[PDB]
């Protein structure tokens, strides 16, 4: 088999 | 318990009653509680009729509820701090009034979306330790419903937290028509309802439906009855001297149903009867002599102990009608499982599905009492070209294996096969496997034939002369599929070159074996 | 009333929409608009949503706008695709709830007496995607759809809301969304019909003609019978590129822009302008189901002599056995004839001349370089299409081609055979008439194979064999003088010849290419060398 490509991430941000 | 307006759940709230209030009901000294309860079915069923009415019955304070993720906030220790203010009052009550305190319901609607990363754990949490935690409370009620209950998280249904589970499913035709009483008693009572709509006939036909869609086929039926009062085109109008005047037939409710309104399910699919088209005519001796040698197999393998599978081959040449006749004795066999095996639904397959598609219906087969399977195209399935030859190898042996394999102890099976070529199959040397082989003739002489035209009845009688002067003293070579399609190439021309042209068409096809 | 008093259909302007905008108010408006008392008296709900859904460029936002503008309420609030999303945790839902704040302040205010609510959401599907089927990355999505679900229809009643959503791909909206309560009224829009083009392009050529701006030379009908499988918005191209065409002829530039001024005011828009935008700006995105008839036949037929009529003779009277018999749902037939006979045309032809609602040809120019199982799932999706219709006529060409047969072995593919012969077998769903015709120029081979009896009926289709014939082709076709063809007649007229149309064709071209005192010689030589034959 082939291992699972990199991928990408998405953010989230958070106030305080 | 129809007064509420839910019908088809009364065994449910049966079971509500028994586990949940039976405690809060049972005399107080004796008894010297349950926290917890989770609705979940597919959308549409009543949960939230079932949330709200519960909380009438009880006389306690006012229920509170959430509005899906209302706790989550931008700041930090909003959203937990949310929480904490749901319970103040419960825990005021049982600081102050102790056990005899009032009943608290909590409410929590889409629950899967704030239980299932800081801020969700965290609420997570907090619910958890406030629900059940260094404190005990016992005068809490907290419910919610989900249309996902496999995305709710475990820690949440262990007990003392989350203890009631229960399930809201598809009403049968008792609770239909339970609903649709209660949706058609309004229109009853006020006379507005036509005298030839039938209740029943409609519980009947509405299956797999739901309450929702039976309330929305109720109101395109009224929307139906009501357009006949309103004018378009021009302006908006609503009629007054008629409107006033409004009953709701069935034509109305029949054309809700057909196009308004739909089940959502999938729908079966039935292919035996395309395996017999034009039926069965009997034109001479022969076919009663293969119905006979059918139901001696038939009365053997059901009346047999140490010989519970039985086998048959039938032959014949082309376009003689041999898969009817095979289908015709699984018919009148009149066994529990019956099946029909043809190479029409596997196209463009390879051998292993072909084998492992075999291999399915033969398991399917082995789980019955007695059981009849045929296979027709032999030489199709396992596919043949003369030159060479050519054929796949695999399908052969699986066939020769199964052959020969009896089903579990005490069980019944017989097995039907049809071919044109037994030559070929005698040479794969598997004319032997089989038990007994029976034969399917054509037309041989003119008396046939015409018995076949008399039956078929697309001549007439002075047409019938001529033919009878020209075949009756001769011997013929055709089958009956070849015959009719014949009959319909002559029929096309006009009534004079019919004869002619179908003479002609005889003489073309005429052969000796 | 809940209408505003001065409305009409015909100001709207939506052409080929009659069925569904009738069911739209059907279904959707009735309750309204009758008396209180009786609806009181019915105790029914209100219906609070709509689904329009359907190919790019028919209409859902023109319908949408002109239902917001027919009705006399509060101005429409639009949801223009994902503005709703923010990075900041827990504010879309405030977003969302921002929308229904009002409607539910009137509703508490003033009871059950208070007036519509109308929310439009555009490219819906953006927004509202199954909760469990998503990108498992952040849980933004899920919670939108849990609060919209929740705010449609929760545990308090909201009743005098109306929301409307518009989309290209229905079926990833998630079903708790499209139940009866939420949005049950789902209706489809597709392109139009001959009649629905007319009342489109009307509508679209209604202002040129009040103003005298129009030809009279242009025909309307004509048009709509042209422009087949066009749609509203490539109506609407068309017009302005005609009208476009008509404006370039009064300015002048490559070098400074002038705009005349004299001849501008006896501008009128011709026919010319609409035939030249046919053919050069506009083409149907939708590709053209008709089959490109002009490739399969490039040079016509001409009657050379009496087979060609007993051929179509024969495939007429087949079509109409496969027309008027429900005995035998299923005909086929093989034209079978040497090689460069022309079998192609005629089977094509005779497909042509038939009026079935289906018709589609299977060649091998399409399958270069397939494997044998390509081609059999090409084959069974064609025959999966054509199964549909009522009437369904297929040609499958060049079948030893689709094979791979060659002599040397021989070799071929078994599977393409095999799948073949089953489907030439079966027989369509109930109710349902299907013709095939085959072609093919080597019939022992298929007589080998065991396939020539799995037809029906077989058709010859034979080339010239007389001198007569030959002169009479030329004659059609026109290249020869008649002093060249009293020498051609000279020779020929004494035997008789074989040869076929197509070598026919190309021999004269190649003579064609001769100085003129030589073409004759250079024909005569090549048919006597090439000619030796039966
Ligand atoms: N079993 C039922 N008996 C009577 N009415 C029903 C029933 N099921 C649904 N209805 C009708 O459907 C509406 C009640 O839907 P309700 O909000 O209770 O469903 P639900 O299961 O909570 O929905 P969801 O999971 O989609 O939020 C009312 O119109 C009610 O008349
Ligand atoms: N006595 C009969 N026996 C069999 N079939 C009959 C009879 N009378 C009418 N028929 C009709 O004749 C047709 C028989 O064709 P069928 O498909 O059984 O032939 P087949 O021999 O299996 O075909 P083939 O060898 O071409 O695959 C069916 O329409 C059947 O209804
Ligand atoms: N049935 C029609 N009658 C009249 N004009 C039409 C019709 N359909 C389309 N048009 C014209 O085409 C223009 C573009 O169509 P419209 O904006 O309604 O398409 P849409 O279906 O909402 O688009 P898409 O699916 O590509 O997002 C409309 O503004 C109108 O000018
Ligand atoms: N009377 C005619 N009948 C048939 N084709 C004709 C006739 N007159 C001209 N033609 C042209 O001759 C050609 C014959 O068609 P086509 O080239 O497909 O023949 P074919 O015999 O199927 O070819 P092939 O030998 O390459 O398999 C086409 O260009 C057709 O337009």
């Amino acid at each position: 088999m082939a291992e699972d490509a990199d991928m990408r991430n998405e953010l989230e941000e958070m106030q305080r | 318990f129809e007064k509420m307006g839910i019908g088809g759940l009364d065994k449910e709230f049966s079971d509500i009653f028994r586990r949940a209030f039976a405690s809060r009901v049972f005399p107080p000294e004796i008894v010297e509680h349950v926290k917890g309860i989770l609705l979940y079915g597919p959308p549409g069923c009543g949960k939230t009729l079932l949330a709200r009415q519960i909380g009438k019955m009880l006389n306690a304070r006012e229920p509170k509820v959430v509005n899906g993720p209302e706790i989550l906030n931008k700041y930090v220790g909003e959203s937990e701090a949310n929480i904490r203010k749901l319970f103040a009052d419960a825990e005021e009550e049982q600081r102050r009034l102790g056990a005899n305190s009032g009943l608290h319901i909590i409410i929590f609607d889409e629950i899967d979306a704030i239980c299932k990363t800081g801020v969700h754990d965290t609420v997570v949490n907090q619910l958890l330790s406030k629900i059940d935690g260094v404190e005990q409370l016992n005068n809490i009620l907290v419910i919610g419903m989900t249309n996902r209950p496999d995305l709710i998280d475990e820690a949440l249904l262990r007990p003392g937290r989350l203890e009631v589970k229960m399930e809201i499913g598809l009403p049968d035709e008792k609770g239909r028509l339970q609903i649709l009483h209660i949706h058609t008693a309004r229109m009853r009572g006020h006379q507005l309802l036509s005298a030839d709509v039938d209740i029943k006939e409609l519980a009947v036909e509405t299956k797999n439906f739901s309450g929702a869609e039976l309330e929305g086929l109720v109101r395109a039926a009224q929307s139906t009855a009501m357009n006949r009062h309103i004018k378009a085109s021009t302006k908006v109008e609503v009629d007054m001297e008629k409107a006033e005047s409004l009953q709701v037939t069935r034509g109305d409710f029949l054309a809700s149903l057909e196009n308004d309104i739909k089940p959502a399910f999938g729908t079966n699919q039935e292919d035996y009867a395309s395996y017999i088209m034009n039926g069965i005519i009997k034109w001479g001796d022969p076919v009663t002599r293969v119905l006979d040698d059918g139901e001696l197999l038939v009365q053997q393998t059901k009346n047999s102990d140490r010989t519970p599978l039985v086998s048959v081959l039938l032959e014949g040449p082309p376009h003689s009608g041999k898969t009817a006749l095979a289908a015709k004795i699984a018919e009148e066999s009149n066994f529990p499982f019956i099946k029909i095996c043809s190479p029409d639904k596997m196209i463009g397959f390879s051998e292993t599905a072909k084998c492992q598609a075999m291999k399915k219906i033969f398991d399917d087969a082995y789980k019955s009492q007695l059981s009849c399977v045929v296979v027709d195209d032999i030489e199709r399935l396992l596919d043949y070209v003369p030159i060479g030859p050519r054929f796949s190898n695999l399908v052969l042996q699986a066939l020769l294996v199964l052959l020969k394999k009896a089903p579990p102890q005490g069980r019944k099976l017989l097995i039907i096969g049809t071919t044109s070529r037994k030559d070929v199959l005698q040479e794969m040397e598997m004319l032997n496997a089989f038990s007994t082989t029976i034969h399917v003739p054509n037309i041989a002489t003119g008396e046939q034939l015409l018995e076949a035209l008399e039956l078929l009845g697309n001549f007439k009688d002075k047409e019938r002369t001529t033919i009878a002067q020209q075949v009756k003293g001769k011997k013929v070579w055709i089958g009956i599929k070849k015959l009719l399609m014949l009959i319909e190439m002559s029929l096309q021309m006009d009534p004079e070159y019919r004869v002619r042209k179908f003479l002609a068409l005889l003489r073309e096809e005429g052969a000796s074996p």
